[PDB]
């Protein structure tokens, strides 16, 4: 499994033409704030291919 | 029911309010495979089998 090539599953926003997000930031999935923090509906951004 | 027996309601002719659902916190498994979480109050659908 190759594991290097990750893509963003999650965000908040359609991003612009020739726009890059290379921003680590957690994302809130749910009604509940995340915090910074993973938990319920609170996902990390970037996913890697298997 | 018994998964072997599994009860299957047909939701129908009505209104349905996905996002009481979706901030429920009780759930312990929340995966859509064919749509997205946040667009199940925006979009349309014939039917439902539950």
């Amino acid at each position: 499994g190759n594991y290097n090539y990750l893509y963003r599953l999650f965000r908040k926003s359609n991003l612009k033409p020739f726009e890059r997000d290379i921003s680590t930031e957690i994302y809130q999935a749910g009604s509940t704030p995340c915090n910074g923090v993973k938990g319920f509906n609170c996902y990390f951004p970037l996913q890697s291919y298997g | 029911a018994s998964v072997y027996a599994w009860n299957r309601k047909r939701i129908s002719n009505c209104v349905a309010d996905y996002s009481v659902l979706y901030n429920s916190a009780s759930f312990s498994t929340f995966k859509c495979y064919g749509v997205s979480p946040t667009k199940l109050n925006d979009l349309c659908f014939t039917n439902v089998y539950a």
